[PDB]
RNA sequence: GGGGAGUGAAAUAGAACCUGAAACCGUAUGCGUACAAGCAGUGGGAGCCUACUUGUUAGGUGACUGCGUACCUUUUGUAUA
RNA sequence: GGGCUCAAACCACACACCGAAGCUGCGGGUGUCACGUAAGUGACGCGGUAGAGGAGCGUUCUGUAAGCCUGUGAAGGUGA
């Protein structure tokens, strides 16, 4: 079976979060968890929570074993942006986009 | 009274983009870029219906030249011989014989050689 | 065994049992046509070359069906001159089946 | 309907040409046309249907008129003022194979296929060539 | 100085062909079986067998 | 005789010209006004 | 914020909630792509992949190759830098 | 451009061939005249900006319509 966890509106850019997602794609969950625990990226703290929530769904709703699970699918989708104004030097107003993303991790034994 | 253009405009744009399938970058995604590519591809396609007939005839003539020179004749001498002896086999069929039916092509070349002298 | 026939302003190399698509012939579906303009009949090492027609040679075919080729789009565009006209085309053909080649 | 030569089933022969005493351009046209496969009825413009040509005795090629000292080979190094010129006579004394190689390369198409056809030309200085296992057939023009 | 032409999405992603993150060197303690950075004190507080920070 | 079976005679009624509605209409992009000058302008009229 | 459970005819109707287009951004698969020069197509065309109709078939890709300097406007004239 | 010199240059003559969307062949459409009181035949046409002339498609609303279709699935959306 395949179980997923999703974090919607993760306050980080999809471009930034996809660097971490590319590291754990296709890995066994135990290895992916150790990679995320020692990564210097902010997306790894967020990604690790989604990954271990997917592992918990696989162990409660489906009754699996962490040692049998591997990261089958992980993708980051762009979420809602937040629009902000930053003043510039001569009365110029610049629009700031505060990006968010949707992080979906799917674990599977298969 | 008031006429919205959304449904009709979407149908128009989708017909163009469907024709721009397989094109690179904006040429398959962006309507006002895809529209130019679909028109230009149409200009090329019209012009290349003419060019295809030229390209194939140049290919037949080159193969007939190669086949006839294997038989001791140049292309120009073979065509003149095929007119002296009233042989109306065209170059598309002649180029097919020179590749696939070499004994048949040799017989025709000998018939042209005899007609010349 | 193959023959070279003339059909609709063009020439075709044909064998027995071959399916062809030629220019539209005014012959009903299923009727048998007999091509008399045969330019070359080859039985294998027995090449007969017409001058211009192989004397006493006949290729017999059967009209399988009529139809139209895939649509061709014709576009005429003159840039910067406010001119563009489009036109479709489907060429009629007749599908024939070569049922016999005689020397 | 019209035949096309499949690259997978192309028959390619090996020929050896002796360049001794031959006019450079008139020998280069035969080589270029046989590297293209224009001598074969199976000739296809997008397929390399041509033969392998081995040229021996490259330094013994000849040019008519006063071209031995007057024919000049130019190239540029990409650096300002980097135009360099060499004689036919001094190029024959230095890199004799380059003379025949240059005359054939300008006679081939300037595209990937033309560079493929060039790879079938083997020019050598001596009277011997290393491709004896291919048993080239002597091709005197 | 600015682009005369918008950079294509292929060209944007080609520059990013060097952006992939590398993985750290991970080691396992033998006194505890715990994963830690190589040459670093473990998150529990062990380095080469002995406890050093003592929490 | 029916309300969906009634016509005027051929030539009795015609469509009006609709300029500036594309190349194919024959009245696109200038409306038959030519290129420049007063006569091409909005409100451009020569006094009687 | 999700995964189940449940409600509901329907939850990818879950409250930023009918439908849910495009630009734009991803993941998966197939093919192509690291000796190659340009409006990126078009003509020819190999191979590979998929599906049946099992090769005169359909779909996807497309090596290699001929030809080929966007569009609008304005102009005597525009690839026009 | 490669290269070319009893030329792959120049002069003269000759016989071939290549070469366009020109001409012919084959199939199709259309305009105008004429014959047709018909279906259709015949001849000649059919590049085109500004511009004139002719013939249409589609969209929203009204009538036809208290009709007809539609939860056994409308409009819209997305493929074939
Ligand atoms: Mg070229
Ligand atoms: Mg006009
Ligand atoms: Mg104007
Ligand atoms: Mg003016
Ligand atoms: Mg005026
Ligand atoms: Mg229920
Ligand atoms: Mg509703
Ligand atoms: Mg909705
Ligand atoms: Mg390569
Ligand atoms: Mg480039
Ligand atoms: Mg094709
Ligand atoms: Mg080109
Ligand atoms: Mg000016
Ligand atoms: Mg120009
Ligand atoms: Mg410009
Ligand atoms: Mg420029
Ligand atoms: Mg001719
Ligand atoms: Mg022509
Ligand atoms: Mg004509
Ligand atoms: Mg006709
Ligand atoms: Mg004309
Ligand atoms: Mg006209
Ligand atoms: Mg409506």
């Amino acid at each position: 079976m395949e179980v997923a966890a999703k974090l919607s509106g993760a306050r980080i850019s999809a471009q930034k979060a996809r660097l971490v997602a590319d590291q754990i794609r296709g890995k066994k969950v135990g290895e992916a968890l150790n990679l995320l625990a020692f990564s210097s990226k902010k997306a790894a703290e967020i990604m690790k929570k989604v990954l271990e929530s997917a592992v918990a769904n696989a162990e409660h709703n489906e009754g699996a074993d962490v040692d049998d699970l591997k990261v089958s699918t992980v993708f980051v989708n762009e979420g809602r942006s937040l629009k902000r104004i930053m003043p510039r030097a001569k009365g110029r107003a610049d629009r700031i986009v505060k990006r968010s993303c949707h992080i979906t991790v799917k674990v599977a034994d298969k | 009274a008031r006429v919205k253009r959304g449904v009709i405009a979407r149908r128009r744009h989708k017909k163009i983009l469907k024709l721009a399938k397989g094109y690179y970058g904006a040429r398959s995604r962006v309507f006002r870029v895809a529209k130019q590519a679909v028109i230009k591809a149409g200009q090329y396609a019209y012009r290349d219906r003419r060019q295809r007939k030229r390209q194939f005839r140049a290919l037949w003539i080159a193969r007939i030249n190669a086949g006839a020179r294997q038989n001791g004749l140049s292309y120009s001498r073979l065509i003149a011989g095929l007119k002296k002896a009233a042989i109306e086999i065209d170059r598309k069929v002649l180029a097919d014989l020179a590749v696939n039916e070499k004994a048949a092509f040799t017989a025709i070349v000998e018939k042209a050689k005899a007609s010349l002298a | 065994m193959y023959a070279v026939i003339v059909t609709g302003g063009k020439q075709h190399k044909v064998t027995e049992g071959e399916f062809l698509k030629v220019e539209k012939l005014d012959v009903a579906t299923g009727e048998a046509i007999d091509f008399d303009r045969v330019l070359l009949v080859a039985n294998g090492e027995d090449v007969k070359i017409g001058l211009p027609v192989v004397e006493g040679a006949k290729v017999t075919a059967e009209v399988v069906s009529h139809g139209r080729h895939d649509k061709v789009r014709i576009i005429k565009f003159r840039r910067r001159k406010h001119h563009m006209k489009r036109q479709g085309h489907r060429q009629w053909f007749t599908e024939i089946k070569i049922t016999g080649i005689q020397a | 309907k019209t035949y096309t030569a499949k690259p997978e089933t192309v028959q390619r022969d090996w020929f050896v040409v002796d360049a001794a005493g031959q006019t450079l351009g008139r020998l280069a046209t035969e080589i270029a046309r046989r590297l293209r496969g224009k001598h074969k009825p199976e000739y296809t413009p997008h397929v390399d249907t041509g033969d392998y040509i081995v040229v021996i005795n490259a330094e013994q090629v000849r040019v008519t008129g006063a071209k031995t000292t007057d024919k000049m080979y130019y190239h540029h190094s990409g650096f300002p003022g980097g135009i360099k010129s060499i004689n036919f006579e001094k190029l024959i004394a230095k890199a004799p194979e380059r003379v025949i190689e240059t005359a054939v390369k300008g006679m081939l198409p300037k595209n990937p296929l033309g560079r493929d056809m060039y790879r079938k030309l083997k020019v050598y200085k001596g009277a011997s060539h290393p491709h004896t296992a291919q048993q080239p057939q002597e091709l005197k023009i | 100085a600015v682009q005369q032409n918008k950079k294509s999405r292929s060209a944007r992603d080609m520059r990013r062909s060097h952006d992939a993150l590398e993985s750290n060197a991970l080691s396992v303690e033998k006194s505890t079986g715990e994963v830690h950075l190589r040459h670093h004190v473990s998150p529990d507080g062990f380095y080469r067998g002995r406890k050093v920070v003592d929490k | 005789m029916q309300l969906n079976d009634l016509r005027s005679a051929p030539g009795a009624r015609r469509e009006k010209h609709r300029p500036g509605r594309g190349i194919g209409s024959g009245l696109g992009k200038t409306g038959g006004r030519g290129h420049k000058g007063l006569t091409s302008r909005s409100g451009g009229k020569v006094a009687p």
